[PDB]
């Protein structure tokens, strides 16, 4: 979507393996602020929105 | 109230200790008051701060 009208996708009731994103070479930016990129796999969330 | 002098000592100490315990929950500028919620989320170079 366009930035003025960004998409809000809800992620729920699933296993979130973030290592598939973090350890890839496809991203130039991977900036986590309240959590380390490598601690994500040890956490649970009520919802994750993309 | 006749024995207020002894009750007052009990109240002051119970209050001082309860204050010390409740104070444990303050963030003091930290992202969380709970160490386990820091250690489980941040790596050492940031967790230590």
């Amino acid at each position: 979507a366009s930035v003025y009208a960004w998409n809000r996708k809800r992620i729920s009731n699933c296993v979130a393996d973030y290592s598939v994103l973090y350890n890839s070479a496809s991203f130039s930016t991977f900036k986590c602020y309240g959590v380390s990129p490598t601690k994500l796999n040890d956490l649970c969330f009520t919802n994750v929105y993309a | 109230s006749a024995l207020g002098k002894l009750q007052d000592v009990v109240n002051q100490n119970a209050q001082a200790l309860n204050t010390l315990v409740k104070q444990l929950s303050s963030n003091f500028g930290a992202i969380s008051s709970v160490l386990n919620d820091i250690l489980s989320r941040l790596d050492p170079p940031e967790a230590e701060v």
